[PDB]
């Protein structure tokens, strides 16, 4: 059965790919292709001639139907790419054919495929492939940043694996915020917000990597206000709690460098040296990378002290 | 967190014979549930047998006439007879020709006029008539005009723009505008920025360590935050650090034995995991990530065109790296 019912099934996919094929080239635009190919597609999602098939057998028949008879086609037409993308909902494949499907309907429900993006996104909150697809329906429903603002804050506060999450707030944030970087008091507020998701998980990469941008996309630093100094400051010493409980913690120690960096490069020149050798230890493979990035800040304070009057 | 632990009997020799014999041998199921790829695997087996100067055992003459018959009306080439034109499957025919140096085979106006004919208003490009739009395809585009000396054929500068329009916040690229990033499209948006003179507009030290942070404790290489390593990874993640001069970032010698843990000893080839099922596509790959390490046995490799550097030194394509 397992090395028998392999052949049957091999033989059946054979057999029924053979016959798309012939009908294809005989002109045989019809439902009985749709059968076929439903048969094959469920199993192998990425046999891309097959979703083809499926368009033009499609295509044709709206020619050829009633304009019912065509709005029946389409609804089986969305059941059967939801059931193939319960089963595999990561090809691109699948994905593709509900876009050309969407984009070519008199009255797309978008509210409903909004709905679908949020059913799979909480099965697997990475799977980019519903996330640009989101992206999609998004756009041609015109649903506004800020609403999708929201969405990203509810999946990044009820549990983790945020990284796709974060990926897209940097990208709302600047369409809030658009200019020709973002604005202190926006910056600050997710500079609170991030600093929440890595001190609840100070193994939560994904927050030290967003954190990371926000570090760069403000100020400059003889460029500090009173409060974003004192919030640095704060994240910090927030920072060295952190490495006395997290000791093997390599993030926040690289964080920590970062913000001295962010803080006055001069100033703490000797802490930053420090912190580079106990982060080398901890986190022996980056050691190349984090001697590199040491010799580019020790060639910035060069540059910064014969900047000297 | 999530890692392979590496088994204290793992393979930790290269096994070259092996893998030779595995590729000689290959398809004489799984292989005629991937006729539908059936073009990229043979690109996969001969350039994996080049690299280990193998590839006199492989069948040129009979895989000459299966791309002739491959390309269609339109200039686009297909999988295998009779399925639909792709660009993934145009570039993969056209790196086996080059590898063969029989580009003629084919009509390469026809192909240059397929390529052409699906970059957008946007300069994407689309993998087929149906629409697609991928970083992929923008770097399947640029790679088979590369590799022709038609790279003045597209629309170069709206080509960059739109990869450019893919980077993002930590430094990578995505699909599309607005894609999170990750390792294989950063591998097409680098090598697309390699072929076209544009590295300059990498963050190089940014993008740099998003890479190297994706090698976990067992010394492989993940495609993104907090996802398990596979063995591809050596590909697409160390042929874009060689792309952008940061290869020494990560700890090679971790990387070489996890590379070497994912080879099958009793069959040959190598499998995306240690003790997985081994395929001819993680067999390149693999063979490809060591020779970027500096494997003596294996013939250098392109890591912008993932052929042996020896071939692209023949048709002087060759794309100054950072
Ligand atoms: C090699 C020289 C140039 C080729 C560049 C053209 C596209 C490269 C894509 C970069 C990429 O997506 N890389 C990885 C990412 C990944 C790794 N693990 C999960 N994702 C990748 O190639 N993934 C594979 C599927 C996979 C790998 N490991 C486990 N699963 C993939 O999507 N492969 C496609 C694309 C391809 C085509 C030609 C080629 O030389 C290399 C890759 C593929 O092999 N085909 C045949 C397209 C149809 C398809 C898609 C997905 C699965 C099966 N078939
Ligand atoms: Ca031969
Ligand atoms: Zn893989």
């Amino acid at each position: 059965a397992k090395r028998l019912e392999r052949e049957q099934k091999l033989k059946l996919y054979q057999s029924a790919t053979q016959a798309v094929f012939q009908k294809r080239q005989a002109g045989e635009l019809d439902e009985s292709v749709l059968e076929l190919t439903s048969q094959i597609l469920g199993a192998n999602p990425d046999f891309a001639t097959l979703w083809n098939c499926r368009r033009e057998v499609l295509q044709h028949l709206e020619t050829e139907k009633s304009p019912e008879e065509s709005a029946a086609l389409v609804k089986a037409e969305l059941g059967f790419l939801e059931s193939c993308l319960r089963v595999n909902p990561k090809s691109y494949g699948t994905w593709h054919h509900r876009c050309w499907l969407l984009s070519r309907l008199p009255e797309p429900n978008w509210a409903r495929e909004l709905e679908l993006c949020a059913r799979f996104l909480e099965a697997d909150e990475r799977n980019f492939h519903c996330w640009d697809y989101r992206r999609f329906v998004a756009a041609q429903a015109a649903v506004a940043p800020a609403e999708e603002l929201a969405f990203t804050d509810s999946l990044i506060t009820r549990n983790f694996s945020n990284y796709s999450s974060w990926h897209y707030r940097s990208c709302l944030l600047p369409q809030l915020h658009p200019q020709p970087r973002l604005p202190e008091n926006v910056l600050l507020k997710e500079l609170e917000l991030v600093q929440n998701a890595f001190f609840t998980d100070p193994n939560d990469q994904s927050a030290w990597f967003y954190h990371r941008w926000l570090l760069g996309a403000g100020s400059g630093r003889c460029e500090l206000s009173v409060e974003k100094s004192t919030v640095l400051q704060s994240e910090l010493e927030s920072c060295k709690e952190l490495q006395e409980l997290e000791p093997e913690n390599k993030w926040c120690l690289l964080t920590i460098i970062l913000l001295m960096r962010a803080l006055d490069p001069l100033l703490y020149e000797k802490e930053t040296l420090q912190y580079f050798s106990t982060l080398k230890a901890v986190d022996p493979m980056r050691a190349a990378y984090l001697d590199d990035l040491r010799s580019k800040f020790l060639l910035e304070n060069s540059v910064l002290k014969m900047e000297y009057a | 967190q999530k890692d392979v632990t590496i088994k204290s009997d793992a393979p930790d020799t290269l096994l070259l014979e092996k893998h030779a014999d595995y590729i000689a041998s290959y398809g004489s199921y799984e292989y005629c549930m991937s006729e539908y790829l059936r073009m990229s695997g043979v690109y996969w087996g001969l350039t994996v047998m080049d690299l280990m100067g193998q590839l006199h055992r492989m069948n040129k003459e009979e895989i000459l006439v299966f791309i002739k018959s491959c390309q269609h009306e339109c200039g686009g080439v297909s999988a295998s007879i009779g399925h639909d034109p792709h660009l993934l499957y145009t570039l993969s025919a056209v790196q086996i020709l080059t590898l063969y140096d029989s580009i003629h085979v084919i009509n390469v106006d026809k192909v240059v006029a397929y390529v052409q004919s699906l970059q957008k208003e946007d300069g994407s490009f689309a993998g087929d008539i149906w629409g697609e739009i991928d970083t992929r395809f923008s770097f399947c585009a640029v790679a088979t005009l590369a590799l022709l000396g038609k790279l003045d054929a597209i629309n170069v500068e709206k080509a960059i723009e739109f990869v450019l329009s893919c980077m993002n916040f930590d430094g990578g690229f995505g699909c599309r505008p607005g894609s999170e990033s990750h390792a294989g499209q950063i591998y097409c948006c680098t090598g697309f920025l390699a072929i076209t003179s544009q590295l300059h507009q990498v963050n190089s030290d940014l993008l740099g360590w998003w890479l190297c942070e994706r090698q976990l404790p067992s010394g492989g290489l993940n495609g993104r935050p907090e996802k398990l390593p596979d063995v591809c990874y050596s590909w697409w993640v160390l042929a874009s650090l060689k792309i952008i001069g940061r290869l020494h970032w990560i700890d090679r010698e971790k990387l070489r034995s996890f590379i070497l843990a994912c080879q099958d000893e009793e069959t040959g080839g190598f499998a995306d995991r240690p003790g997985d099922m081994v395929d001819p596509f993680h067999t390149l790959f693999g063979i490809a990530g060591l020779s970027l390490l500096g494997e003596e046995q294996i013939k250098p490799v392109s890591p912008v065109f993932c052929m042996p550097e020896e071939v692209l030194q023949r048709v002087n394509v060759q794309p100054e790296l950072v």
